[PDB]
Order: structure tokens, then sequence, then C-alpha cells
């Protein structure tokens, strides 16, 4: 038992950096709205992602879509732990590549 | 018999028409359809037949040599269909002529087609015409 320790459940914006969480959750944690935080899952993954306010939610769930719960390695129902990190550095230099399953064709 | 002024004399007679070496022209006639192929030409391949042109037709016939049968149906041998014909052609030629570009794009596109109709209105017919045009 946790106060970082949150349920995934399916999100409403379906952009890939957007995650949203109860505001009294974030006020517990004393999270900054707008602001970058960490997330882990199982295995040994773990994705940063920029926070939100959502009334909508509950205090013991917090709302991803699939992309992030994919690369978290979780499905719904699992539990997820969240650490604020504003600490985060702007990046000089991204290599980003395709995959060939879902590029085939297009060039 | 006379084959020559039986089919070539009224195909040539009037018209001034192109005509090139190796080429098959179809002429209608007695209930029946003759393919006749070129096998030369003056004073090169490509050449326009004129009245005073001389047309030698006594030689004996010659094999297909993997021509395609030109009265194979197509879409001039079906009518009274020209709004399902046109259906049928956009769903059917642009994929089967350009999968590349489909499986390319992504799109899925549909690929059950029933043609219902009273007997007799075509069909098979209409199938025929759509697999020889499109060679599939
Ligand atoms: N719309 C049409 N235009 C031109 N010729 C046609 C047309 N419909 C029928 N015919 C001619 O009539 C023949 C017989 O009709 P066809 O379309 O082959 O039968 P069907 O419709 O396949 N019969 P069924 O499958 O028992 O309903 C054709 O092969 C053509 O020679
Ligand atoms: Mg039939």
């Amino acid at each position: 038992k946790s106060p970082n320790r949150l349920v995934v459940d399916e999100a409403i914006n379906d952009d890939n950096s957007v995650v949203s969480l109860h505001p009294a959750t974030m006020e517990k944690l004393q999270l900054f709205r707008g602001d970058t935080i960490l997330i882990k899952g199982k295995k040994r993954k773990d994705t940063v992602c920029i926070a939100l306010a959502d009334e909508t939610c509950e205090e013991p769930k917090i709302r991803m879509n699939k992309v992030v719960r994919s690369n978290l390695r979780v499905r719904l129902g699992d539990v997820i732990s969240v650490h604020q990190c504003p600490d985060v550095k702007y990046g000089k230099r991204v290599h980003i590549l395709p995959v060939d399953d879902t590029v085939e064709g297009v060039t | 018999g006379n084959l020559f002024d039986a089919y070539l004399k009224p195909y040539f007679l009037e018209a001034y028409r192109p005509v090139r070496k190796g080429d098959l022209f179809l002429v209608r006639g007695g209930m029946r359809s003759v393919e006749f192929k070129v096998i030369e030409t003056d004073p090169a391949e490509y050449c326009v037949v004129a009245p005073d042109t001389e047309i030698f037709c006594e030689g004996e016939p010659v094999k297909r040599e993997d021509e395609e049968r030109l009265d194979d149906v197509g879409y001039d041998d079906v009518g009274g269909v020209r709004k399902q014909m046109a259906q049928i052609r956009e769903l059917v030629e642009l994929p089967l002529r350009h999968p590349q570009l489909f499986k390319s794009i992504g799109v899925k596109p549909p690929k059950g087609i029933l043609l219902y109709g009273p007997p007799g209105s075509g069909k098979t017919l209409i199938a025929r015409a759509v697999a020889n045009e499109t060679g599939a």
C-alpha cells in the first residue's frame, strides 16, 4: 500500500504523452500539473510522460492509452508506480526509426 | 474461297487505313469474325493502305502464336449494363491491375461481389468480360 501505486485504466485523450491523474492523488503526491513524471510497470520497463488533472478519474487509478501501456508491458487491472521527475532535460538529438511490419510499402 | 473480295476489299476500299507488321485486325461478316495478320508491309513496317496498293492473300493460314482471341468476351460484348459495369470496373480493375499500390496504401477494398438478376441477363458474361479485360 503506497500513495504512488495506481491501477491503470482506459484514457480519454489518445496522445502518447498525456497521462491523466485524479487531482486529489496529485496533490497527495505534490505533483505540478503539466510537468514530467516517470511511470514504472512490470518487468523493468519505464516511461516518461506529462501528467494532467482529470476529476473524472478515481484516486486509486490512473488512465493511460494503449501506447503507454504497451511500453510498460502492463494490461488493464495491473498496478504501476509513479515518481515525480521535473528534472528531465531537453534532448540535443534523438535517433528514431520505424518498424518494418508497420512501414511495409510506404517509403 | 475468295476471302480477299469477301472481307478485305470492303474493309480497305473506302478509308485509308494504317497498318503495322505483325498486327491482327478483325473483319466481321458471314455470321463470323475473321482475324487477319499482316505478314508483310511496304515500304516499311508501317504503311497506309490505298486503293492503288496491292493486297496479297494467297498464302496459307497462319498460326495464332500465343495471340489472344480477339472474339473473347469484353466490355464491348456486353450491352444494356453501363452503370453496373462501371461499378464492377471501379471495384475490380483498380486493385487487380495495381495491387502493389493498394497493399502499400493499407486500405482494404471489398472482395465480395454478388451479381443477381434474372436468367439470361449476363452475370456469367460479365465475369468473363471482366476477367478477360483484366487478364486476371
Ligand atoms: N446483357 C447482355 N449483353 C449481351 N449478350 C448477352 C447479355 N445477356 C445475355 N447475353 C447473351 O446470352 C447468353 C446467355 O446468357 P448468360 O448471361 O451467359 O446466362 P446467365 O445469366 O449466366 N444464366 P443463369 O446463370 O442460369 O442465371 C450470353 O452468353 C450472351 O451470349
Ligand atoms: Mg451462368
